[PDB]
């Protein structure tokens, strides 16, 4: 009744092998006493990185060490304890004069790859799942606190995006909006992990179209729709002119972080948003250079 | 009993006499999809042996000046063997790989090749072409190996499933990687879960007289192959 | 289940009622194509008429299978057999039955 | 897509052309998440 | 023609697999929907006019 | 509850409202190969859903003069779908089929079509061409239906898995056949286990005015597909 | 650990469904008493061959039958009881004068499709496994019994075939040979089922080459190597001339028969060997014809 092959076949194991278990580690490893040792067959120091493993040699087998009780905690080197720190990721400009944002409204695209500081850290991993808390600092180009009223409205991808300082879209009957005065403290907001994908993707090695991928369409390589959270709209609550030159700065902090695959840090200066393009005409060394490898 | 080794999958077998052991990507073996991680409501196809086998594709020539090369797994294999078919006929794809980059030489030669894996390998340059992002067979070549053509330092690539082929010791590397993506399945026709990079950190050198033809071959094998969303045959 | 406007081409305002129906004549050749349409509910496609479609406009994402029943209104004497296909994502519009 | 497996066979005395009606709905495993304002319709003029 | 939504299930249509739907339906409820502030009124008390 | 019926395999489903029931070839369901009947030492590939599904291929037009047509299963399907690939990539083949020949009409039409299966269907004529012995898709046509182009009486064909499509009653036939050969496996590229014959015994007739376009479509589906001897891709 | 799909999947059933069991049947079915019956819903006679089944209507439900005890045995309508009958299948000619078989030897190809009588019966089934018993009737074109000695040698496919009346191949150190005088009774021989295939194949719908199948190669369509048993050689045991005109006739009987798929009988006259080719220019009706379907 059974071909035996079907019985043996392990095909269908949703269970991953693992072979590596995560253990508790509040305090760094404590060093222990170590005396001299002179023998053959034992080569702690001798390794072969040609395998792809980080030398497992310990201090003890290298020098006559003493005993030390490492009380040094490793709680600040955790994900949350690291990423969970407010930082500039957005910045909108609603001036009185100019060509940038007239009319009194502004639709900002939801993307944080616009600022170094934050972008550097986050691009350390390949995937990342988490919630966040955004703070909104509204102010004039000088630091002047003005008695103006604004309305921040979130526009999910597929929702009607405001087209004017008085577009119908601002009724926000469904969308989430927030009204605040520049006199009141900044806006406090909590945002849940929203994405069709189980985790945000920093690097997308593929095309979202699935078409011909012509040259003129190479503008899509790297664009992942799972990171498209729609847009963010803001404007003054009025029918007339704003009367004031405003500038909103968006800050973000991450809560309940979950990073996965780790990759090399950034070596060059960022050029475009959501584009790992670098300064090819002038590349700089990862770090400082010397005059001779035999001189300090 | 650590240098010699044999790999047997499908109807293919690999040999070695100077291997430096096997590395398992992030310490995890290729597993199938759980009945909760999947959303695709339809029993996929696990052809197994017909696709989960060793495929020797491209080969390159190492020189005292070579910069380096790279490939994009999901795409690379397509168009070849039974695997390619399922990848082109089906919409959803899922599988892990066993990579074996072999490159031998004599005890009078010297060189060091870094062979690492890099998930979601995106590249820069103001936008690279389809012939550069998905150079399936015969891969592509690195122009600025120091920044991996992405703006990131190669000196920090060891932070990923890697291994070295130091001619004075071993003559081949072997890596095993499980499916990697923020999703259960995904079409490999337009998305590559990761890529392979082979860069000479120690310039291949040898005194004149010794056979200067030092080839580097690439051989991979799918594992736990699962395909869903059966439809018309597609190419890209 | 709500009426799906596949034949949404007409807009005469006098022929807006035929957007709900669907034509099916007595062809002659082998493998005729009768209709084609998007499989996306919340898209501006024919799924605009369906109740389900209109609801989606109030949500950003979704999940689940979809059922679509077809009812023949022709005469009782009318006989036939047809192949209704669904080409999963990535597959271009087929040209052959 | 919809194709003719065979042909619209009709006797002598019945309409040479008929019609079909399509009804759409979602299955039980269907679930929506998040939300927003509809983009399927927009008011041109203000309510009187 | 009866007035009932086809009760046909995926299984009886194609060789399906097993899936554990964790997708919650708490956001598709009445309160979770209507309970959202929205413009419904607007008064104007100008100086001139 | 005997005329209505539904067939569901892979991701395909067939319907009927005038079926005359299902016949099982020699009362036996398609089974896989036993571990004693097989000699091929290597675990074959049972892709299942990806190949074991319904395939609607050719269609013909029934007329008041049509003689009849025929096909060669093993070969017919090749070159199409995932099935064709395994058949071309692998050497050994094994599978049973579910055939569904549909042909509707009105209650004012009349006709009787004999649909039977004939194992090892050899033909004569002093030697027929490759385009006549293996007319895969779109099949071939009978010139001398009375002798089945083989020298044998058709009046004695009912002695094989058959069924009738009498327009005044049913509008489709359905047959199920298990693998048939003096061997466990065999390459379908050059050998056809059997063939399908469709011959009008009662000339299709109908008074002028009623749609004269009476098509006859063929839809089949592999069952318990097993392929062995994986090699290079071959065509014939 | 299990995807469930792997647990359910019946894929791998070497066991065939069957659904039909073979039962004992020495005597034909015995008829039983039957009285009249007049009721609705019961339509024994009414059938629908459109399904593909032989009407299961029994005599009783048709007419008021009596009771009968069928003693008629069905032992002579069995496979062995049928095929197990000697018949002409071969015929070699070793004349003194002529162009057919000079030199004194003859290599006959092992094939029985050369004679109607036997070929008709056997071609009733598609496959057939069995053993056989061959008898050899040697005699002159008149019926004259001559005091000549012969040597019948079996030459398996791949074995050295004799090329002359005195070829080395006749040493038959391995091959099986039989020496008999035309004065002694015919040769009695038992032959086991020898074939790579589990059963001989009467019809092979395919090509044995697996090549291009060009027109000039259509000479292979239908040729199955599993029916190729090599050749049969015969000659006079001498260095000189035979001195006599001989003609050997080969008869065969089957033992331990096992037939499988049944096909329609032969309708036309056989033309070629191992070729279902028929008289296309002049086809005859399966049977006798009448003058009118309403007249006897
Ligand atoms: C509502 C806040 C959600 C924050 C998600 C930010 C993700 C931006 C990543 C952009 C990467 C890209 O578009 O390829
Ligand atoms: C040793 C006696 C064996 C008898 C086997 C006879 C088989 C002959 C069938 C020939 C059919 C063919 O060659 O295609
Ligand atoms: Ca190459
Ligand atoms: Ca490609
Ligand atoms: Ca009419
Ligand atoms: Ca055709
Ligand atoms: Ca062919």
């Amino acid at each position: 009744d059974r071909v035996a092959d079907v019985i043996e076949s392990s095909i269908g194991d949703s269970v991953s092998r693992a072979l590596t278990q995560a253990l508790p580690a509040p305090t760094g490893q404590n060093t222990q006493v170590s005396s001299h040792r002179l023998d053959t067959g034992e080569v702690p120091a001798l390794q072969a990185a040609e395998i792809g493993a980080s030398s497992n040699t310990s201090d003890e087998s290298m020098i006559e060490t003493r005993c030390v009780l490492n009380s040094h905690s490793t709680a600040e080197t955790t994900l949350d304890s690291f990423f969970s720190r407010a930082g500039l990721v957005g910045e909108i400009d609603l001036p009185l004069e100019g060509t940038t944002n007239p009319n009194g409204y502004a639709n900002w695209d939801i993307d944080i790859t616009g600022y170094a500081q934050m972008r550097r850290k986050v691009e350390l991993f390949t995937y990342m799942r988490f919630d966040a808390e955004f703070t909104f600092v509204a102010c004039t180009p000088t630091g002047q606190v003005v008695p103006q009223l604004l309305q921040y409205m979130f526009v999910p991808p597929g929702a009607p995006k405001p087209e004017s300082r008085e577009s119908l879209a601002w009724q926000t009957a469904t969308n989430p909006s927030v009204f605040v005065k520049l006199t009141d403290p900044p806006a406090q907001v909590s945002v849940p992990f929203m994405s069709p994908a189980s985790a945000y993707q920093w690097f997308y090695d593929g095309y979202p179209t699935f078409g011909e991928h012509k040259q003129e369409k190479d503008l899509e390589y790297g664009a992942c729709p799972n990171n498209m959270m729609g847009t963010f709209s803001v404007r003054n609550v009025g029918s007339s002119k704003s009367k004031y030159p405003l500038v909103v700065r968006i800050y973000m902090r991450m809560k309940h972080v979950r990073a996965w695959i780790p990759r090399p840090m950034r070596n060059q200066n960022y050029l475009f948003k959501a584009n790992p393009n670098y300064a090819g005409n002038s590349i700089k060394p990862t770090g400082t250079s010397r005059t001779a490898i035999t001189t300090l | 009993s650590d240098r010699v080794a044999q790999l047997t999958i499908g109807n293919s077998t690999i040999t070695t006499q100077e291997a430096a052991n096997i590395i398992v990507g992030y310490g995890e073996w290729p597993s199938y999809c759980s009945d909760d991680d999947a959303t695709a409501v339809d029993k996929p196809t696990r052809p197994d042996v017909s696709v989960n086998r060793f495929y020797t594709l491209d080969t390159k020539l190492w020189e005292k000046s070579s910069k380096g090369w790279y490939w994009k797994f999901p795409d690379v294999l397509t168009e070849t063997g039974v695997f390619g078919q399922n990848a082109q006929f089906h919409y959803l794809y899922r599988s892990g790989f066993c990579i074996h980059v072999q490159c031998n030489a004599s005890k009078f030669h010297q060189g060091a090749l870094l062979v690492a894996i890099l998930p979601e390998y995106v590249i820069g340059t103001s936008h690279p072409p389809y012939k550069q992002t998905q150079p399936g067979a015969d891969g592509f070549e690195l122009q600025h190996p120091y920044v991996l053509d992405a703006g990131i330092p190669i000196s920090q690539l060891t932070v990923c499933p890697h291994q070295w082929i130091n001619l004075r010791t071993n003559n081949c590397a072997t890596i095993i990687v499980p499916y990697m993506n923020t999703l259960p399945f995904d079409s490999a026709l337009n998305h590559c879960n990761f890529g392979l990079l082979v860069v000479p950190i120690s310039p291949l050198d040898f005194d004149q007289g010794a056979t200067p033809v030092i080839p580097i071959t690439i051989t991979l094998a799918p594992m736990c192959s699962e395909f869903a969303g059966l439809r018309q045959a597609v190419t890209q | 289940e709500t009426i799906l406007e596949v034949n949404n081409v007409p807009t005469n305002a006098t022929s807006l009622m035929e957007r709900l129906r669907f034509p099916v004549s007595a062809q002659a050749g082998k493998g005729e194509l009768c209709a084609v349409f998007r499989a996306d509910p919340g898209r501006d496609g024919p799924w605009q008429s369906t109740m389900l479609g209109q609801l989606c406009g109030y949500y950003t994402q979704w999940s689940g299978s979809l059922e679509v029943t077809f009812m023949f209104t022709g005469s009782f004497m009318a006989t036939g057999k047809m192949l209704i296909a669904y080409t999963p994502p990535g597959g271009p519009l087929p040209k052959d039955r | 897509s919809i194709w003719y497996q065979t042909n619209y066979v009709v006797p002598i005395g019945a309409p040479n052309t008929a019609y079909i009606i399509a009804l759409a709905a979602a299955q039980k495993n269907f679930t929506m998440k998040l939300c927003k304002d509809t983009s399927h319709i927009l008011q041109t003029a203000s309510i009187q």
